């Protein structure tokens, strides 16, 4: 990490549960600047006692523009089927005036009341055929009873959410001092508070923003692909929108059986005849109805932490080349220490702090820095102070040393410098007077 | 544009480790000018040469054109 901020350990309350290794519990607030993408930021922990300390690494990966699912709804593929039982009068004995009340769930006419494979389809009588043609010999007309199903034989289901906004956000990986690594996606353009373990990260700087029309995302459960649309959504299905049936259980999203999902008045196309009714529909598929595209200061708040708690040598080996490049040069150090520990800043490095961690062997862990000239002095790394010094010529963005062609053009530029003034001085006397 | 330039992708390959090596020869624009040199008046003197010699070449061209 290049940008590094230490904690504010002035909150001190540590219980000496064990004498060999201490224990402490603390909280607070912190303000660390946003790191460049592709790099991780640190956070140093300090204790009044010397030997032990820990760290916390916050890694960013990406910058992008997503929006948060304010709602969520499922959409099945509706189909319109309709039956017709055709009694005739005095044989169904149905009332001369059709009963204006209709029981929309049972239908005692055809097998009492059971599960209906429709979602609240309607009911009704009709006009009446009567006479020798329909054959049941009564003069007065006959009522007919009809159903409508909204059905889904082999659905393809879409879940949708109307954020109707766009704010920058990023990708974060986190490193608990214990050693845990838990991923999550913070909407750090909005002061959202994601909860995990003990810590919570929140807002950053919206260094650029943009506007966009009323669009939101369409996704498929088999995952055909991902689609975008105007994507209107509310508690109800408004006329002419993408989503008519808005249904709130995936396990019940194959059929239509949960009550949560809500129909449209007179949506299904029932039409009558002289004998029996036929099915039609006016619903629209999600595609090609209204489609406008087709897809081809990070800071944290601290909770009640679970903070936990000799001879050591540095022994550098080499130096790389970067000054004034956005990543810095990488340096390798070969250490050994009898304990598992963490290191700290070199004072004279004059660029950034340190936060290394080691195992009990001889290893190397390499970190990134940039300088005009190597000094590398004054580090209180681990256990005891050590003053090691390096030396190497650093590499910077310069011109080409390979051919020294610019040297030839440098010699040509300085041509006849005194000659021009010499001709100018004689002309100056004439021009001035 | 690093030297090794080796990185990872997480869908199915699961973060492998490539190796690379690059020289730095490209466009030579830079805010800084030239570079630090020992000089010590052994190198500066060699840099400075006769100035009238450059004027001599242009002088001969003027003689031929008029002639």
């Amino acid at each position: 990490c290049d940008e590094m901020v230490h904690a504010d350990s002035k909150l001190v309350s540590c219980r000496q549960g064990s004498g060999n290794m201490k224990e402490c519990v603390t909280t607070g607030r912190a303000l660390l600047p946003a790191v460049n993408p592709g790099q991780e930021a640190c956070l140093h922990f300090t204790a009044p006692g010397s030997p032990d300390s820990k760290c916390l690494k916050i890694k960013v990966k990406r910058i992008n523009l997503k929006c948060k699912k304010s709602s969520s709804y499922f959409v099945p593929d509706a189909r319109s089927r309709c039956t017709s039982v055709r009694r005739c009068r005095w044989a169904g004995d149905c009332q001369s005036g059709c009963p204006p009340h209709f029981t929309s769930n049972s239908f005692s006419d055809d097998w009492a009341g059971k599960m209906d494979r429709a979602g609240l389809g309607f009911s009704g009588c009709s006009d009446g055929c009567g006479g020798a043609a329909c054959g049941c010999f009564n003069a007065a007309p006959s009522c007919i009873f009809w159903r409508k199903w909204v059905e889904n034989p082999h659905g393809i289901i879409w879940k949708v959410s109307p954020c109707a906004a766009w704010v920058p956000s990023a990708v974060i990986e986190l490193t608990m001092p214990s050693g845990e690594v838990r991923t999550f996606h913070p909407m750090s353009g909005i002061p959202t508070q994601v909860f995990k373990g003990v810590s919570v990260t929140y807002l950053g700087s919206d260094m650029e923003v943009s506007g966009l029309t009323d669009l939101c995302e369409i996704e498929e459960l088999k995952s055909k692909k991902l689609a975008l649309a105007p994507c209107n959504q509310a508690g109800m299905g408004v006329v002419g929108k993408v989503g008519e049936i808005q249904c709130s259980s995936e396990e019940s999203a194959r059929t239509i059986k949960k009550d949560g999902c809500i129909w449209n008045a007179d949506l299904v196309g029932i039409e009558l005849r002289v004998d029996d009714a036929v099915c039609y529909s006016k619903i629209t598929s999600v595609e090609a109805v209204a489609n406008y595209s087709a897809i081809p200061d990070i800071t944290a708040i601290r909770g009640s932490f679970s903070v936990n708690y000799a001879t050591c040598t540095g022994e550098v080996t080499n130096v790389s080349g970067c000054y004034s490049c956005m990543t810095g040069a990488k340096v390798s150090i070969k250490l050994h220490s009898s304990k598992n520990s963490t290191a700290h800043v070199r004072c004279k490095g004059d660029e950034t702090a340190f936060s290394v961690l080691e195992g009990v062997h001889s290893y190397t862990v390499s970190l990134s820095f940039d300088h005009a000239v190597v000094d590398e002095q004054c580090q209180l790394n681990c256990g005891g102070h050590e003053s090691q010094v390096t030396l190497k010529g650093n590499l910077i963005f310069l011109d080409v040393p390979k051919f020294v062609d610019g040297s030839y053009m440098q010699t040509y530029h300085s041509t006849v410098p005194t000659g021009a003034n010499i001709p100018s001085p004689t002309d100056w006397l004439n021009a001035l007077f | 544009g690093a030297l090794v330039d080796g990185t990872e992708f997480t869908f199915e390959g699961s973060c492998m480790f490539p190796d690379g090596c690059n020289a730095v020869d490209c466009t030579f624009c830079r805010e800084f000018l030239k570079n630090p040199q020992c000089y010590p008046a052994k190198k500066w003197l060699f840099i400075i040469i006769v100035i009238l010699l450059g004027y001599a070449g242009l002088m001969l061209l003027t003689n031929v054109l008029k002639a």
